[PDB]
């Protein structure tokens, strides 16, 4: 006998949309043929489409939305086994390494990619020094908010790490004792095991992805190599915690045409044992080796022993691949005579002169990674880099749909990553907006109407807030509802919660206005714990609307 | 010519010291002419300042009936806008423009040139009359958002309350038009073969960018008319549909801003130092204070420059004296200075008050010596500047004594100020003699501030982040300690949120090692005795028994970010509710605005009375942050503890 406006839109959000069919298939069906393209014929042409890299922009950005939009669909009926397919390419890199382990460990001729390993060993030394500093390591060594071999994903937050007696390796045992050593709490092993845990997670509908889930010791100190690598880097002008680096010489080489994005084909897992070892520094090495797991166990229960260093889960594999791609960059920048300071580089992404690339890519075959043609761009009018994608300076970044749509939750999103790819300042292209307004209908009433600005998340539509009839101004601040997760509280590791925050505040155009005023807010935050229900729920929160022009 | 007569032309004319003397001088000892050749000489005074950017002022606004005039007047500092004789000129000016429906700029100016060269006589400043204009309506009505901006409002078939709500959106709002229809449609019909242009480049479909363009163009006219304009008093309505719930109509409005479409053109005090320079252990904050032409950029340099010669070493300036490190700011303006202070930007312990002896103290200089008062600096030293200029040392007595006088007038230890007599000029030229007063202000720097009390001297206190239960050991407050020094074995309190508890430090300990201390800097973990998780929270400090009590209701001086600066974009009113932020937590609140305050916009200083759902350990002094659901939209000074 009470429906308030926040019971009925919980009410609301808990509803399932009811359709007949593949509901994002339609969408973007509907979507090709209100911008006078073909619709995909089968859910076999969603993921085998490819583009003309030609045409005006307007042409290829639709176009482009066309080859990638159910891309990474993962509730087709193609019988494609994609942990199977993502296994089968764990296995060839494996072997890849294993080829390139012996190739570089094995003896006047002369070679482009001897060269530029002797360059780079060179200046890899003068960049990171000879071991890696005990100051370094106190600064940057912390537990992640991930799973590892002892704590599932539900146990990952850091106080659980130091609530749990985590596993290690044989090697990372005397790191774990000097830690132990240096403080009255206890530091606890749970076993000392070389293996780590390899899985899949999902990447696109025709594959997924490899990673490891590594001891939690290991990736403690792995993390400390991570983030000094990351420090030394910027010395290089490469900023690892700032992507927009990146999108933006994309959008540069796709009007000049004098930079290329160059992508690597997941060769996050080629870096072999050899190259590591020609290219770092012995003291580096020695503690890189320590500090990997040295073995996996697959899914099926059957062991690998690492021909490569390390894969996408190790808390140093996205600064050591950085750092291995970039000095290579770097040193065939050297050789060509081109200004070495044109190379950035972020994770698995590289922008560098187009002229260097042919050179490059020799280089790249000589140390065992395989350059993927397709997405390596030189020429024409397109580049993309770090999420970001331009043709001849225009945004062309296409959206994805994921999932299949079985919430109003999930339709939101979907209408939402519409709105932003498919706006201008607020205003719509017309093509699209009729596509928009046709599926909008599917939600229940009361969610078609509740509006959120730009840059509040995705729990309601994008559009105006001053017109939400749920929108409501108390004390000159407006509040408005928002669909979020419905949670359960967890109790908290007491002991474990304590050793996160002592070891976290222990381990360390502005306008002087704001900057004072920045430093008055205490950025730590109590540990706080939850499980998701799979339910929904609704929460206020406050809104500022877009400004007038 | 005595000193005696001098001070008597002096009293009687509000002209410069030195201009006395000379006028008295070609004169004779007949004050009577010297009144008369000043007054002749001013016209020249006024037209040397004439070249002087004048971007500040006030706007003015006064009705009689259905007539309304709103009028502009500039001059260089919001010090002299404050000043009581430039309000005295605009009041009187834009009375004679009502009087006389006076709507001709030139007729007013003329008609006041004569006041206008006397008053640029004896402040000093550049002051004009800039523009004038009227409205006329049914119902008229006026708002004034302090000196800054004025509206006019006439409309039809709306009571007073009505008209003077929509005079404050229109200050608050900007609408350049009534309706969207009203926009120069000539005007708009080249942006729009300008806009299509852009769109149309894409190569998408010629449709396609005139409907976006098209679509574009009626939001941009929507939000430049007051009708298509959000209701600032209530954002979901727009003022087209509150007129029509009234069955009113807006007639015509008049929105004056202080300085608009006047250049802007910033000041790098630090660099005019610099370059001024060129050519020719504690830390402390100091600033200086005063007239724009009595050399206090000068004097700055002078200050870097001899003190780096002789001891060797926010735009500001850095020196040092054997026993201590300055950081210096200047403090042109009033409400920028207090919006420093506020936000912690900027931070005096101690003024210099710049007065050149040629003159004297000016009319504004109560003024400078108010913000003193106001911002609540401890201590003032002066210098009085250009004494090389300056003939009888007798005459350098009759500006000290008005000066200490003003000083006594504002509760300044007027009779106990040091006083230096010096030459910023004569100094920065090498003159070791004049060197040497510079060294001696240095020396009243040294020794008349106090040097800022030290955290680590104060009674401990530590903010509480978190509370932990150890099983096996007990509870542990973690955070870090604000100030002073925290002892195994020693007492402490838990203040604010809940009733005041007691306690005993049983340890103190970091993720490394045990202590039997923790210092003020220093992140901690504090062990406590008896005291359970439950009964400690977040937002509570720990402090020494007795130093600091909890309170709910405080005065304040508080700073609203502008929209720039990522705060609000829309205007609150008396009912304003958001969370006051103190060291660890939110707080929420609500607040009383001054009498007479009714609005308040973006970017404006203003003081509350604050009033707390609980309790917080606060005392003067401590600075909070204004928050809206974790974004940050104005900070706060504690001004005086209440209830
Ligand atoms: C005991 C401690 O406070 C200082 O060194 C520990 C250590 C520093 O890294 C050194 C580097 C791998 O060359 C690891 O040393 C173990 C070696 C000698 O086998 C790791 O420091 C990070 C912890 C203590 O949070």
């Amino acid at each position: 006998s009470r429906n308030s406006l926040s019971a009925q839109l919980r009410r609301a959000a808990n509803t399932r949309i009811e359709v007949e069919g593949n509901l994002a298939l339609s969408i973007a069906n509907d979507l090709l043929l209100a911008y006078g393209q073909s619709p995909f014929n089968s859910e076999a042409e969603c993921i085998s489409f490819s583009p003309r890299f030609d045409g005006t922009p307007d042409d290829f950005r639709i176009n482009y939305l066309k080859a990638e939009i159910m891309s990474k669909y993962d509730d087709f009926s193609l019988g494609i086994d994609t942990e199977a397919v993502a296994w089968e390419k764990f296995l060839a890199a494996e072997a890849e390494c294993a080829l390139t382990n012996a190739r570089l460990y094995r003896p006047f001729n002369f070679s482009l990619g001897e060269s530029c390993i002797h360059m780079a060993r060179r200046k890899i030394a003068k960049l990171i020094g000879d071991v890696p500093s005990v100051e370094g390591m106190l600064r940057h060594c912390r537990f992640s908010g991930g799973a590892t071999t002892t704590n599932n994903r539900s146990y990952g937050h850091p106080s659980f790490k130091f609530a749990l007696p985590q596993a290690c390796t044989p090697r990372a045992l005397k790191y774990v004792l000097a830690l132990r050593a240096s403080t009255h709490f206890d530091t606890r092993i749970s076993d000392i095991s070389p293996f780590n845990k390899a899985v899949t997670v999902p990447k696109n509908s025709k594959t997924d992805r490899c990673i490891a889930i590594e001891p939690g010791w290991n990736m403690f100190f792995q993390l400390g190599i991570g983030g000094i690598l990351r420090d030394r880097l910027r010395c290089w002008g490469i900023d690892l915690n700032d992507q927009t680096i990146n999108q933006r010489r994309a959008h540069e080489g796709s009007v000049t045409n004098n930079l290329a994005t160059v992508d690597l084909s997941a060769a996050s897992d080629s870096i072999s044992l050899a190259l590591c070892e020609l290219l770092l520094p012995p003291g580096w090495f020695e503690v890189l080796m320590d500090l990997r797991s040295p073995k996996g166990r697959l899914p099926d229960g059957s062991v690998v022993t690492y021909e490569k260093i390390s894969s996408m889960g190790n808390g140093y594999t996205f600064e050591l691949e950085s750092l291995i791609f970039a000095s290579l960059a770097r040193s065939v920048c050297e050789i060509l005579d081109l200004d070495s300071s044109e190379v950035t580089v972020y994770g698995d992404d590289i922008i560098l002169p187009s002229c260097a690339v042919p050179a490059l890519r020799e280089v790249f075959k000589y140390v065992g990674f395989t350059t993927n043609t397709k997405k390596t761009f030189s020429e024409g009018p397109f580049r993309e880099s770090c999420g970001k994608h331009y043709y001849s300076g225009v945004d062309v970044t296409p959206f994805y749909i994921r999932h299949r749509i079985v919430s109003p939750a999930d339709l939101i999103l979907v209408l939402n990553n519409l709105y932003r790819w498919a706006t201008i300042d607020g205003v719509w292209d017309p093509r699209a907006h009729s596509v928009y307004l046709k599926y909008r209908k599917l939600l229940p009433k009361q969610l078609q109407r509740n509006t959120i600005p730009d840059g509040y998340g995705d729990g309601a539509l994008v559009g105006s807030v001053l017109i939400n009839p749920f929108a409501k101004n108390r004390g000159w601040i407006r509040y408005v509802p928002v669909i979020t997760d419905h949670t359960r509280d967890r109790e908290r590791a007491e002991l474990g919660s304590y050793l996160y925050d002592l070891f976290s505040r222990c381990l360390s155009c502005d306008s002087a206005d704001l900057f004072a005023i920045d430093q008055l807010i205490c950025r730590s935050n109590p540990t706080k714990i939850s499980r998701s229900t799979g339910k929904f729920d609704i929460q206020y929160i406050a809104c500022s609307s877009r400004v007038l022009a | 010519i005595t000193a005696s007569l001098v001070k008597e032309l002096r009293e009687r004319t509000g002209a410069g010291m030195m201009d006395c003397k000379k006028a008295l001088t070609e004169a004779n000892g007949d004050i009577e002419l010297a009144i008369e050749n000043m007054r002749k000489s001013g016209a020249i005074k006024a037209a040397k300042k004439a070249g002087n950017v004048a971007a500040d002022g006030v706007i003015k606004t006064k009705i009689d009936g259905n007539y309304g005039i709103i009028l502009e007047v500039n001059c260089q500092t919001d010090f002299v806008a404050k000043d009581a004789g430039f309000q005295a000129f605009a009041d009187k000016v834009l009375d004679a423009a009502v009087a006389g429906k006076i709507t001709d700029v030139e007729v007013l100016k003329a008609q006041f040139e004569e006041e206008r060269v006397a008053l640029v006589a004896k402040i000093g400043e550049n002051i004009n009359i800039r523009r004038v204009a009227a409205l006329e309506g049914d119902v008229l009505g006026s708002y004034q958002h302090g000196a800054r901006i004025g509206v006019l409002v006439a409309a039809k078939g709306a009571d007073e309350e009505l008209v003077k709500h929509i005079a404050m959106h229109v200050a608050a709002s900007k609408p350049e038009f009534i309706k969207p229809e009203d926009v120069s449609a000539e005007v708009v019909e080249k942006e729009y073969q300008v806009q299509l242009d852009i769109a149309m480049q894409s190569g998408k479909p010629k449709e396609i960018a005139e409907k976006m363009v098209e679509g574009r163009m009626k939001k941009f006219t929507g939000e430049v008319s007051l009708t298509g304009q959000p209701f600032v008093m209530e954002p979901s309505k727009t003022v087209g549909q509150l007129l029509k719930e009234h069955n009113a109509e807006v007639t015509g409005f008049i929105r004056f801003e202080v300085g608009e479409g006047i250049e802007k053109v910033e000041t790098d005090f630090a660099a005019e130092v610099a370059a001024m320079s060129k050519q020719s252990k504690p830390h402390v904050n100091v600033g200086t204070i005063g007239h724009v032409d009595h050399g206090k950029t000068t004097l700055t340099a002078a200050i870097t420059t001899v003190l780096a010669k002789t001891y060797g070493g926010t735009s500001h300036v850095e020196y040092d004296t054997p026993t201590r490190h300055y950081a210096h700011v200047d403090c042109p303006g009033h409400a920028d200075y207090v919006k420093n202070m506020i936000t912690g930007a900027a931070q005096m312990d101690g003024a210099i008050l710049v007065v050149a002896a040629t003159d004297g103290p000016m009319p504004q200089t109560r003024e400078h010596i108010l913000l003193g008062r106001q911002v609540g600096v401890p201590y003032i030293i002066v210098f009085l500047n250009k004494c090389d200029m300056v003939d009888d040392e007798e005459l350098l007595e009759l500006v000290e004594m008005e000066v200490r006088e003003l000083l006594s007038q504002y509760d300044f230890p007027g009779d106990d100020t040091p006083i230096v007599r010096g030459s910023a000029l004569k100094a920065l030229e090498g003159d070791a003699e004049w060197e040497a007063k510079i060294l001696e202000l240095a020396g009243f720097l040294d020794s008349y501030i106090p040097e800022p009390e030290r955290a680590i001297d104060k009674p401990f206190l530590l903010p509480i982040e978190d509370v932990f239960s150890i099983s096996g050991r007990g509870t542990v407050v973690t955070g870090r300690v604000e100030r002073g020094i925290i002892k195994v074995g020693e007492e402490v309190e838990i203040v604010g949120i809940k009733e005041t508890q007691k306690s005993t430090c049983t340890g103190v300990e970091m993720f490394r090692k045990l202590l039997d201390e923790g210092r003020a800097g220093e992140n901690v973990g504090v062990l406590l005795r008896g005291i359970k998780r439950e009964e400690i929270e977040r937002g509570q400090v720990l402090a020494k028994p007795g130093t600091i009590k909890p309170h709910t209701k405080f005065e304040s001086e508080v700073y609203i970010l502008s929209k720039d600066e990522g705060g609000r974009h829309t205007p609150f009113f008396k009912g304003y509710r958001p969370q006051f932020y103190f060291r660890t937590t939110d707080v929420t609140g609500t607040i009383e605005l001054p009498e007479g305050v009714e609005m308040v916009m973006p970017g404006d200083n203003i003081k509350m009375v604050v009033t707390l759902i609980h309790p917080i350990a606060m005392d003067d002094g401590l600075r909070f942050a204004i928050r809206e659901g974790g974004r940050t939209v104005g900070a706060g000074v504690v001004a005086k503890v209440l209830s």
